[PDB]
């Protein structure tokens, strides 16, 4: 019955996944350091960089994100909304 | 569909206008952004010499060039879900 949290928490996460795609492109990583690839540890060390990113590219907005839900206690609000919305329908 | 009458509304139940909300997310987003193409330069540059080349140029000019791919992504994608925040979570069906 309630769904409008959990299209807020899914497209938030779809967002963030997408944005950070042609970072995991191990392509897009090669061309902005082409001669640093060419190397054998440059390319050892732009492996475990993206790694590194990555992570804190998540961790980071794991918790910023759900942070700004409590502070706005935005699950309340879009659950009673949700909840308003199916008591007009019936 | 979007009025004033519709948005002053969702703002009395919210405690605040529903755009905040897209705003603090982006807003969140866009630093997190800068933070991680920040540590990248930086981790990089640590280990900017490997045999006997400085790649140091190359470095700078290179995580220059993702932090706009990702600007680019991060404001398509994000773009996308403010439109959909505010026609599928924070709007009021019809029924009025």
């Amino acid at each position: 019955e309630h769904i409008r949290f959990q299209r807020l928490v899914q497209v938030c996460n779809k967002a963030l996944e997408e944005s950070i795609r042609k970072l995991q492109s191990w392509e897009k990583i090669h061309e902005c350091f082409p001669n640093y690839g060419q190397t054998r540890e440059g390319i050892e060390n732009l492996t475990v960089c993206q790694q590194q990113v990555i992570k804190l590219w998540s961790n980071l907005s794991r918790v910023e994100f759900d942070a700004i839900f409590h502070e706005r206690s935005i699950e309340e609000k879009l659950n009673q909304l949700d909840d308003l919305i199916n008591k007009a329908r019936s | 569909t979007p009025t004033m009458q519709s948005t002053s509304l969702l703002t009395e139940h919210l405690g605040y206008p529903p755009i905040s909300l897209v705003d603090d997310i982006i807003n969140a987003v866009n630093e997190i952004m800068y933070k991680c193409t920040n540590a990248m330069e930086k981790y990089l540059m640590q280990r900017n010499i490997i045999g006997k080349k400085d790649f140091s140029d190359e470095i700078k000019i290179g995580t220059a060039k993702l932090e706009s791919l990702l600007e680019n992504s991060v404001d398509k994608n994000f773009d996308k879900l403010e439109l959909y925040v505010l026609r599928n979570i924070l709007s009021i069906p019809s029924d009025l």
